[PDB]
């Protein structure tokens, strides 16, 4: 079962204390500056990274702004301020706006796909594509096609209070 | 004021 990587986590994040949720808090906790760890875009992995095969996991969403969640490349800058985009090696929805978005660039694409509760992501790394599934229906969302070229980790950021993301097993 | 600029 996946779990949030709390040597990753930008220290402003507050994980649950079962390691499948977090939400943005208020203060900055005082934690190690890891080379791993994200300093100032407020992300955190999964502790497990994938390099081949296919995968499964969902997230729970909150229905208020503030979430972006998928898959970065392992090779994700941690440090300074960068860009939330494919070319940085993200690959995420999000809520922000009141709209749900797939994260592509330069511009976002807009999804008409209804209120979101829980999101089944599904990695395919034989093949090379991450798709999203609303799961009362297993909609299709959005699928990212990329020849990922190392290894890929669950993604989680909440860059707002008053909304959170769950691994869900 | 979203903070999307931090996602």
């Amino acid at each position: 079962e996946l779990t949030l990587d709390p040597d990753t986590a930008n220290p402003r994040l507050i994980l649950s204390l079962d390691l499948k949720g977090v939400r943005l808090g208020e203060r900055a906790q005082d934690l190690p500056n890891h080379p791993c760890r994200f300093d100032t875009n407020t992300r955190v992995l999964a502790s497990c990274g994938f390099s081949s095969g296919r995968h499964h996991w969902e997230v729970e969403v909150g229905s208020k702004d503030g979430w972006a969640f998928g898959v970065a490349r392992e090779s994700v800058r941690r440090k300074g301020l960068t860009p939330f985009t494919p070319e940085e090696g993200v690959w995420a929805l999000q809520l922000n706006g009141g709209q749900y978005w797939a994260v592509t660039s330069p511009e976002r694409s807009p999804l008409s796909c209804g209120h979101l509760s829980r999101v089944r992501v599904a990695l395919d790394l034989e093949v090379g594509a991450v798709s999203f599934y609303a799961v009362e229906d297993m909609r299709h969302l959005y699928t990212f096609r990329v020849n990922f070229q190392e290894r890929v980790f669950p993604l989680f950021s909440v860059c707002s209070t008053g909304t959170y993301l769950r691994i869900w097993p | 004021c979203s903070g999307v600029t931090f996602q």
